[PDB]
């Protein structure tokens, strides 16, 4: 659905200096971090 | 590294708002080995001459 206005939403991010184009709206994988020290 | 995020609940009355909380875990990696005996005869290093 939409809760509150994807619209808006995206108008929101873009006002306070975030120029997000696209507001992601359902599943996000990003990818763990692997740190090797040597 | 995970980054982890914790739901919250936008709440009212005599409660100041709270806030939203990150969590930032490492764990070192564990290093671990194992290794097995292999044995082999002299008469068989002769026959490979």
């Amino acid at each position: 659905a939409a809760a509150a206005a994807a619209t808006e939403s995206d108008r929101i991010a873009g006002i306070f200096n975030i120029p997000a184009g696209i507001i992601p709206t359902g599943n996000v994988l990003s990818t763990i971090e692997v740190c090797a020290h040597r | 590294q995970f980054e982890v995020q914790q739901p919250m609940i936008a709440r009212d009355g005599p409660h100041p708002v709270d806030q939203p909380v990150h969590n930032y875990m490492v764990k070192r990696i564990h290093k671990r080995s194992l290794s097995a005996a292999f044995a082999i005869a002299s008469e068989a290093l002769s026959l490979l001459s």
